[PDB]
């Protein structure tokens, strides 16, 4: 059981911003409950498999993409080039949204909502859920920061170790080569002396 | 000693010939360290003795190096990271023509 | 413009949860605005440096201790064992909070709030701020997770690279020794040949 909260603007009242909360169990196919709030009044509705299936069948579209479009629209997943316009008539309590592409409207879905007699409870639940999410995110961020610090320390130690190794290899190589050049110089001096003696 | 005669200059400094502009490159720094450990000569200052130049995934500095090499008596070669990795893996030098 | 949101259980109405929003400019000492809401109506009030100083003088204590107590009480900074009781008289709009330790109590603070003409606006602002905080925290967590994954991959590769370098370091010295041996022996063979020629 999870849910998503988004900000929704209405054409009737563009200045005022409403809140849309969509709650589902495991996946949008089974169903979902949508709550619309304005801070003073609340509306609630539910969509089960039958209604979504009938709406998809009527629209003559593959059911595999209707769920995707609904998710993109109602979960604030619209892209930069995608614009969705919502309209909620209070007199009949009828909600419906369309997609504005290429300067032509296109209906997606229509729902009938029912007023909630206790708007306070839904607002309180929304605020409590938001606070719980904030706390969980803060704890996760703290743990992740600790892990990042540990990883950075490990990386610095590894870099220092590699520097040590390169320095040691260079020192060993230079020492050995110095010894060898000294010995070879002595041998060449002996060769030159022997050649000079043989010249006689 | 397979890189004894191949001195390599890395683009790990934002400003050339400036020791105060050290970057925090992750792959570049250790790659330069490995090159030095493997016998190559790394110089922090770009002088006339440089022979090869290595530039990371930052392509913004390619123009600067291409302009600098024009004034230099000898022109160095710009190579990518696959060259060094392949050379180490195969234990033998790879042709720069495939990695220019 | 720091802000903090907390949840409280008023003794007058223990069946519902109230939300306390404390907003201050730089530090709690300078002053803060406190808003108490329950989902339908909100009461706002202001506390200035003068009121805080007067209360501290009444307590006859330094500003630091009173500020710490206020932070622990209002900002949900309570420790493992710290009990606070909040009371809100609605008729006169008087909100006072006290610290309970056994039967003895202490009226830590007492302010006067005023009803807001627009209750929906403050609730909308609170929800919007909570959603923005959630989004920012999620973005930061995603960025840190990506950075940690990159660091882990780099460290994993570097460990093996360093191990291979260390392994080759050991064979370097034996290679160099076997290398010097042959050339030194060749020079000694040259000496032998020269001496054999000189034997005449």
């Amino acid at each position: 059981m999870e849910r998503k909260i988004s900000r929704i603007h209405l054409v009737s009242e563009p200045s005022i911003t409403h809140f849309l909360q969509v709650s589902w169990e495991k996946t949008l196919e089974s169903g979902f409950v949508i709550t619309l709030t304005d801070g003073h009044s609340a509306w609630t509705g539910t969509v089960s498999e039958s209604e979504i299936s009938q709406e998809a069948d009527d629209m003559a579209m593959e059911k595999g993409k209707y769920v995707g479009e609904l998710r993109k629209a109602l979960l604030s997943g619209a892209g930069p080039a995608d614009v969705y316009t919502f309209n909620f008539s209070k007199e009949s309590c009828y909600f419906f949204f369309e997609k504005n592409l290429k300067d032509v409207s296109f209906r997606l879905g229509s729902f009938n909502l029912e007023k909630v007699e206790n708007p306070a409870e839904v607002i309180r639940e929304l605020i409590c859920y938001c606070l719980d999410t904030i706390a969980e995110n803060q704890a996760k961020n703290e743990h992740l920061q600790k892990e990042n610090e540990r990883l950075l320390r490990d990386w610095n130690d590894v870099q220092g170790r590699f520097e040590k190794c390169v320095s040691a290899k260079e020192a060993l190589e230079t020492d050995l080569y110095k010894r060898f050049i000294l010995v070879l110089n002595e041998k060449k001096t002996k060769i030159r002396s022997l050649h000079n003696k043989l010249l006689n | 000693s397979m890189f004894r005669r191949h001195t390599v200059y890395l683009d790990s400094y934002a400003v050339i010939n400036d020791l105060s502009t050290k970057n925090e490159g992750t792959r570049l720094a250790i790659k330069a360290l490995e090159l030095r450990f493997h016998g190559a000569k790394v110089v922090s200052c770009l002088a006339e003795g440089v022979s090869h130049v290595i530039i990371g995934e930052d392509h913004s500095r390619v123009a600067d190096f291409k302009a600098f090499r024009r004034t230099f008596k000898r022109k160095f070669k710009i190579l990518k990271e696959s060259w060094v990795t392949d050379s180490i893996d195969k234990c033998e030098l790879q042709e720069e023509n495939q990695y220019l």
